[PDB]
RNA sequence: UUUCUCGU
């Protein structure tokens, strides 16, 4: 009976496609309206498209480049910085180092300034 | 008329609305920021605002303000005026160091009581006897400037405080000038408002009673800081073990706190947000000394990355806030000028330096994040964080839904298959593939490991049938409580002023109050519930099976400032109280039946749950991140996914999911007296306002508390998923805010490799991953919340390494003063209060001296010195006290009233004394029964006036002092009075007017009256027939010989007046009663004067329970030959009850019955203790033996083989309540009917039904292994977990004595008291002698010791009058067991 | 063989039910709530049933 | 043999499961304020016919 | 053996009816009468096999 | 002085 195996290799292929669909899937929030006044719907839909339209401002969201790098499974330069194996340090935070390991010059230990 | 009573401690909110308006309105320009509130307060002001600015002071300084001779400043700049006081003369200064001096004296002198009975029952080794204390008060004579200025800044700002309270209470609407107390200051302090004006630096501001009282315990803490940091010094200079662990010489301390109040004043208020990262900062140096090369450094960049943003943040903030207001003038040049940074780096220096490189040190720093005070915090500004947070689209990926989905689905059946032993029944057992229907089938299930992702995203589709039940009856203890809810949408209005709120809104107020019902009108739990008259028993259940909570017109959540946070936001939210009870339901099954299946929720102590989780290369590691806003990362999609398995199981519609159905559509609004939003013309509810920064809709979040417990298995499956996915194991600690991780995995380590950078590694990958899902969730958490580690582990912001605690002890005692934890003032609460947190010291620190001399300090300023100043009655309970020291003066042969008071202060406080901690809480936590404690407390103190050996028992003497006590203690009238009834309420009472009444006894009778008087007819019932009640269960059980407290305690609580007085004690806690449903916040004379009768009554116990002529006139006195505490103390209780026999509830107080010595001889028949490390100093090191839980004896029963599922929580305790009462009382001749009424009444089955569910027990003594809820259940020690892994104890030569003396039978005697007394015993010989000894052993003393064989009771319980408790009380019974639930409790 | 592969199809039709199902309770959110439509969505439960149940008999 | 007739005959309901859950999504997302009327009052004939039926037999 | 292939034919055309619904569920979710009576049809007889179900313990309790 | 405020 390989024919019945030929005939349902099909349905085979076709259902493992739709697991892709499915698993591809992507579901959004049920957040505001634009302008406020109502609910939006939980709107759900195919996964590039929704990048397109997080793109075209179609919704509103605080997060664009992040979000679309995880929706598209790419590795972000916000979750590099977040995940560093060395984290550097903000101007402000290298010169708060350079006097917290640096011998005291000015040894302004006074309260009546600043 | 009505009084109003304001409290000492803030306990409250600083609000940065109402001093804004204030300030607004005094100076007629936006004040603090330019928002609606200021333009409101100018408006339309308020009626207090009116007075405080019409006085004449008032005007003169604005005038002065208007003329620019002084300029306006902020709370924070007159702060930092404060504590830098430079106002000091010599006259005060001199006299507030003789004050000190005097009460350091003072308190070695009580201190020297309590060491000389310490040491003389240890048998180691003028005023002063012990040459300790000598040099201890010869090296403490002289306090520092540093201290006297503290104490100094305490005294006049606590002065200024109690004259403006006492003022308060003579009369209403006062205000307090004071430019007096406070050299160059002027304070013009009310109840709504306190102005600060500084003439000598031309400065004014306007501040709130909330900040003023923050002011006011900045000092008391820092007073307390150095109090405690100086006794360590000087007790460590004498002997360096003696002190606490900790070591500073504290003008580090002081230039530290200047340096941040310098911080603050540069930052105004913004400067919290650099304030907030010390406790951070103290982490970062701690990670430095432990952690490795890797982890160190990341954290300390990441963490001067935090600090410095933070730091831009807040001059940002404060630039903006501050451009268009009266302010503007005010920012200091170095803000712009950026030389704030070396002041911060100063800061940070000092903080390092106080650390000293040292763990203790850097551990106990934690209360400098506390010392420097609390934020004005901004309604408006958090929540439009909020907003920006939780208004936004989250998008998903479907898998991601799925895996988390399956992942809870895996919990729930890995939950019940460990519990019920079988799968839950589920409906779609057709959507399982053969594997999956083969683990249905049979009741197992796989292991992670052997779990996949194909087998999650198959569990995710699952639908279940009921399995837990929803209690029909409205759990009253559960609903009730002292907390405030909101009013509804069209009543929310009324929770602002009548003249902030626009005329229509007032018409439309007045309106609509007609068109509502007096209970939802009201804003607090007891009057929504009291005035609820139409309130029907199965109102919740019908709502929750309705849906009613759904679109309902009437919803609105109000959110308010949080308390007592320094944590900027955190605006936590009321809702109405239908709503509310929905919520708090939910939360109350979550815990009760799903949060079993998620040990790790940790719902509980931090040492041991850090004990048990302590309890070719595996790699290990440790993340530690903040959960505070992940509640706001949650919407419909990822919550109420998994809330539907929870639907499911319990067969209920929106239960769990109630919050994002709901909240989404209601308006999300500010509520606070001064925080109103901007309405305009002809609109009168929230869904047509417009949203400012006030309110907002369309939440799309959680809110802080309700569905924490939800959120948190949520997130523990969420963990699960990640372990799936990554391949490592596990160890969550999640608790509240805080979640804490320990990943292991085993790796093939590559050549050239030490365990490091190698664990760096896996936490790199860890994060990475965690990072990744979380995103994908939902949630953004950030490397400000998270951070990693190797081997050091943080949770409830406590420090420990390799086993060994690091406490905050400092922080937990920072505020301890005069009326602490009071209500009313209360004395004998203030007087625990302060006990109960000075224990913390010896508790946490390890410094038995340390915490008892601060006790004494603060007891002795309490007793002497700040009594005079009763808020309440000025002098009455000086003048009582004055009455006991000369009663006590002339009782015994006490020379001075210097010494009565030392007495009266070591004296035991269960009779009427002023010792709150015993003895017995200095070597052991619980103890059987406290009368034998209190006795041989009492015995010890007065060996101090009475040379007695201590180690030769206690052979007569001379002296007549302790004879005489104990006779009289003896010899009294007896007055029995509801004495069953007593009993019942507390085992362990003695009647008879022979101890101290505590407020819940005395506020019963008019809880009861004013309940009566009530719309609800389930109160009103329950009050109108409570004195019935009362005599009916008094009198139940009055012919039964042999009494049994405990069991008698057990009847009571299956009865159903257990839950009717539950709520009776918690409304007898209130501030006012009579004035509940009176719509006032102000204490009726009748509180008043009830509170000060019973005041003055227990202080002017020692009186009565010692007359001064001994009671019987005969030279025939208590006879010390050959005596027994025990013996003692059951004849005491058995007179006192007028009771023939009192059995089960006498135990012997093991520091007495257990003697000390050091050194074995012929015959050992003691507990031998020793020491497994070989070393002096102990204290710090942790050994290698588990650590002495100290658990009570487990009882012995057989679980009956039933569906437990099925019953009702409340069902099962009274099930469990019935096998013990059938346990204890085996023996009745009337207990087959007592019991068959009491299931009929109780239950909806009959004894014979019910037997079968009653797990029988197998311990044939139930004097030995009851569990009742009065008893305790863990006698662990003094010393923490960690100390007591120091030790081996063994107990085999008491055994033998046991054997050979009464054998084969039970004792009276508890053994992990025993152990627990060794092992602190040890600890505080090592404390005393800077030597921890090689081995202890504690020999008994057999006279003390007695056999509690079961007895046999005899007599009749009357059927009649339990008949009667139970028809009267009906209307508190829990659910009945129907036939259509009993009869699924025997099916498979 | 033929056994085997038809098991794994078995396991991708399960997996097609578990992810519509979770799209199911994912997508009633507050919008089918304020409609009154979710108890459509997710189905009908025992406490329901009962409420039905005693109305029907009393 | 009868192990590959029980094996379709437990996909048939699968797949008319996926077919239920397929109605009930498409019934619910397209509509916007259109059908959400015809669900309303297809639960109320429903919950009618269902206490009529309770009531019978 | 032809009953095996009518059963996958039918099991395939309901499957290829599946992935339509999926487009088109999509695509009005992008940018009805016999789905919302088979829709109702399926509630109801789920609640009317729970409620069987139930009446199933109230029959053992009538006993 | 819409019960000064006081959540889970």
């Amino acid at each position: 009976n390989d024919n019945i195996t030929a005939r349902l290799d099909r349905i085979d292929e076709k259902l493992s496609e739709i697991l892709g669909m499915l698993h591809t899937l992507v579901v959004a929030s049920a957040g505001p309206t634009s302008a406020r006044d109502g609910i939006r719907d939980a709107m759900v839909g195919l996964r590039e498209e929704m990048i397109e339209k997080i793109r075209t401002e179609a919704l509103m969201t605080n997060d664009r480049l992040e979000a679309m790098a995880r929706l598209r499974n790419e590795e972000s330069e916000k979750m590099a910085k977040d995940t560093s194996d060395e984290v550097s340090l903000n101007p402000t935070s290298e010169k708060l180092n350079n006097l917290l390991e640096g011998n005291d010059s000015d040894n302004d230990l006074s309260l009546e300034d600043f | 008329a009505n009084v109003y009573l304001t409290d000492s401690y803030l306990k409250g909110v600083i609000s940065f609305s109402e001093c804004n308006a204030l300030g607004s309105y005094i100076f007629n320009g936006p004040y603090l920021k330019n928002d609606y509130t200021n333009l409101i307060s100018r408006q339309n002001p308020l009626i207090e605002h009116m007075n405080l600015k019409k006085l004449n002071i008032t005007q003169s300084l604005i005038s002065k303000y208007h003329k620019g001779e002084i300029k306006l400043e902020e709370p924070t700049y007159f702060q930092s005026l404060l504590m830098t006081y430079k106002s000091m003369t010599s006259s005060e200064q001199i006299a507030t160091t003789n004050l000190l001096k005097k009460i350091i004296r003072r308190a070695i002198e009580i201190s020297d009581v309590k060491v000389y009975a310490i040491l003389n029952k240890l048998g180691l080794k003028d005023t002063i006897k012990t040459t300790l204390l000598k040099k201890l008060m010869c090296s403490m004579q002289h306090p520092p400037s540093w201290l006297i200025h503290w104490f100094n800044l305490y005294t006049k700002l606590n002065n200024i405080l109690t004259q403006y309270r006492s003022n308060e209470v003579k009369n209403h609407g006062f205000t307090l000038i004071d430019n007096q107390t406070l050299s160059g200051f002027q304070f013009i302090l009310n109840q709504y408002g306190c102005i600060v004006y500084h003439k000598e630096l031309k400065r004014i501001t306007v501040t709130t009673y909330n900040q003023f009282l923050t002011w006011k315990d900045i000092s008391l803490s820092r007073l307390n800081v150095c109090l405690i940091t100086w006794i360590s010094n000087c007790l460590n200079t004498l002997n360096k073990s003696l002190g606490l662990r900790c070591g500073f010489n504290n003008v580090i301390l002081t230039q530290l706190f200047l340096y941040g109040d310098c911080i603050l004043k540069l930052f105004h208020n913004e400067g919290f947000y650099i304030i907030k990262e010390v406790e951070g900062f103290i982490m970062s140096l701690i990670l430095n000394i432990t952690e490795e090369d890797q982890f160190r450094k990341r954290f300390y960049n990441s963490m001067l990355n935090n600090i410095t943003d933070a730091a831009n943040k807040a001059q940002k903030n404060l630039l903006s806030r501050v451009c268009h207001t009266l302010l503007d003038k005010t920012v200091s040049d170095n803000i712009i000028n950026g030389r704030w940074i070396i002041l911060l780096s100063k800061f940070l220096k000092l903080i390092k330096l106080a650390g000293d490189n040292n763990l203790n040190n850097l551990s106990e720093l934690y209360f400098l994040f506390r010392i420097f005070g609390h934020p004005m915090v901004d309604e408006r500004q958090a929540m439009d964080a909020v907003k920006i947070n939780c208004n936004e689209t989250k998008f998903y990926l479907l898998s991601s839904l799925s895996m988390l989905r399956g992942a809870f689905i895996y919990r729930i059946i890995k939950g019940f298959v460990n519990n019920y032993n079988r799968w839950p029944t589920l409906r779609n057992a057709i959507v399982l593939p053969l594997r999956w229907l083969t683990y249905y089938k049979l009741n197992t299930y796989p292991s992670l490991l052997e779990l996949t992702e194909r087998d999650l995203i198959v569990l995710s589709g699952l639908r279940f049938y009921r399995e837990f039940r929803l209690p029909k009856k409205v759990d009253l203890e559960m609903i009730i409580n002292d907390k405030a809810i909101s009013p509804p949408k069209n009543l929310i209005w009324t929770s602002f002023p009548r003249n902030y709120m626009p005329s229509h809104i007032q018409n439309y107020i007045e309106h609509e109050k007609l068109k509502f019902s007096e209970s939802d009108k009201s804003r607090r739990v007891l009057e929504y519930y009291l005035r609820d008259n139409k309130f029907n028993e199965c109102d919740l259940y019908n709502c929750v099976v309705n849906q009613s909570y759904l679109n309902n017109p009437n919803h609105v959540v109000s959110l308010t400032g949080k308390e007592r946070e320094l944590s900027v936001g955190r605006m936590f939210a009321m809702q109405p109280g239908m709503f509310r009870q929905v919520q708090i339901l939910a939360e109350k099954m979550i815990a009760e039946n799903i949060l079993q299946f998620f040990p790790e929720s940790l719902t509980r102590e931090l040492q041991k749950i850090l004990e048990l989780k302590a309890g070719n290369y595996i790699s290990k590691c440790s993340i530690i991140t903040d959960l505070s806003k992940f509640n706001q990362a949650f919407r419909y999609e990822t919550s109420c996914i998994c809330s539907d398995v929870l639907d499911e199981l319990h067969g209920v519609q929106s239960l769990f999911s109630w919050l994002h159905l709901t909240i989404p559509h209601v308006t999300i609004i500010c509520t606070y007296r001064h925080a109103p939003p901007y309405i305009g013309d002809h609109i009168v509810d929230l869904n047509n306002v417009d949203e400012q920064s006030g309110l907002y809709r369309y939440h799309m979040g959680g809110i802080e508390g309700w569905c924490q417990k939800l959120w948190t298995i949520e997130a523990i499956s969420l963990l699960d998923l990640i372990s799936l996915k990554g391949k490592f194991s596990i160890t969550a600690l999640i608790n509240g805010d805080n979640q804490s991780i320990d990943i292991s995995k085993p790796i093939r380590l590559m050549e050239g490799q030490t365990h490091a950078q190698a664990d760096y590694l896996l936490a790199l990958n860890s994060l990475k991953l965690l990072y990744k899902e979380y995103a994908g969730i939902g949630h953004k958490l950030k490397g400000t919340e998270t951070y990693i580690s190797r081997d050091m582990q943080f949770m409830s912001k406590t420090i420990q390494h390799n086993g060994v605690y690091y406490p905050a002890s400092i922080k937990k005692v920072l505020r301890v003063g005069p009326w602490i934890n009071t209500i009313l003032d209360d004395f004998k609460v203030s007087l625990e209060s302060i006990g109960s947190l000075t224990q913390e010291l010896e508790y946490r620190g390890e410094s038995l001296l340390c915490s008892l001399i601060f006790r004494n300090v603060w007891l002795y300023n309490q007793i002497a010195l700040q009594l005079k100043n009763h808020a309440l009655c000025n002098n009455k309970l000086y003048l009582d006290i004055l009455k006991v020291l000369k009663h006590l003066k002339t009782f015994f042969n006490l020379d001075n009233i210097d010494t009565a008071l030392t007495l009266y202060m070591n004296l035991p406080m269960l009779f009427g004394g002023g010792d709150p901690n015993l003895l017995y809480r200095s070597f052991y936590r619980r103890t059987p029964d406290f009368l034998t404690e209190a006795i041989v407390h009492s015995v010890f103190i007065l060996s101090y006036y009475t040379n007695h050996d201590l180690k030769d028992k206690l052979q007569d003497l001379s002296d007549d002092r302790l004879n005489k006590f104990l006779t009289c203690i003896i010899t009294f009238d007896k007055n029995p009075n509801a004495e069953f009834v007593t009993l019942m309420r507390d085992p362990q009472a003695l009647g008879s007017e022979r101890q101290a009444k505590i407020t819940s006894e005395i506020n019963r009778l008019a809880v009861t009256e004013v309940l009566s008087t009530a719309p609800n007819k389930i109160f009103s019932k329950s009050a109108q027939h409570y004195t019935t009640t009362e005599i009916d269960l008094n009198d139940i059980m009055q012919n039964i010989e042999p009494t049994y407290p405990h069991g008698l305690r057990v009847v009571y609580e299956s009865l159903p007046f257990y839950k009717a007085e539950k709520i009776v004690n918690l409304i007898s806690g209130t501030k006012s009663i009579t004035n509940i449903l009176e719509k006032t916040s102000a204490i009726d004379l009748t509180d008043i004067d009830r509170a000060t009768e019973m005041m003055r009554k227990n202080i002017t116990l020692l009186i009565r329970i010692l007359p001064l002529d001994c009671n019987r006139d005969k030279r025939e006195i208590l006879s010390m030959e050959n005596l027994s505490i025990t013996e003692l103390s059951k004849y005491v209780r058995e007179r006192s009850w007028s009771l023939s026999n009192i059995v089960g509830v006498t135990s012997p107080s093991i520091m007495y019955t257990m003697d000390i010595k050091y050194t074995t001889s012929t015959i050992s028949s003691g507990i031998i203790i020793e020491k497994y490390n070989v070393n002096s100093l102990t204290r710090g090191e942790r050994g290698p033996t588990k650590p002495w839980v100290g658990s009570s004896t487990q009882e012995k029963k057989t679980m009956p083989v039933y569906n437990r599922q099925v019953l009702t929580k409340k069902q099962r305790d009274q099930i469990d309540l019935l096998a013990k009462l059938d346990w204890v009382y085996a023996s009745i001749d009337n207990k087959d009917e007592f019991m068959e009424e009491l299931s009929i009444g109780t239950l909806g089955l009959t004894y014979e039904k019910a037997k079968k569910l009653f797990p029988q027990y197998l311990s044939v003594n139930y004097l030995h292994r009851l569990t009742v809820s009065s008893r305790p259940c863990e006698f662990p020690a003094s010393i923490p977990a960690y100390r007591t892994t120091n030790y081996h104890f063994d107990t085999s030569p008491i055994n033998r004595i046991l054997t050979e003396k009464y054998g084969d039978e039970d004792i009276d005697i508890v053994f992990q008291n025993c152990i627990s007394f060794g092992l602190s015993l040890m600890s505080v010989v090592e404390q005393f002698t800077n030597v921890c000894p090689n081995r202890i052993i504690l020999i008994p003393k057999l006279n003390e010791i007695h056999l509690m064989k079961p007895p046999i009771f005899t007599g009749d319980v009357d059927i009649h009058k339990l008949k009667q408790v139970i028809q009267k009380q009906h209307m508190f019974l829990p659910d009945k067991i129907s036939l259509t639930q009993y009869v699924e409790l025997f099916l498979s | 063989n033929i056994t085997a592969r038809l098991d794994r199809i078995d396991e991708k039709l399960s997996e097609i039910l578990g992810m519509l199902h979770t799209l199911v309770v994912a997508s009633a959110g507050p919008t089918s709530a304020r409609d009154g439509i979710r108890d459509a969505m997710v189905g009908l439960r025992e406490e329901m049933i009962e409420k039905i149940r005693t109305e029907a008999l009393m």
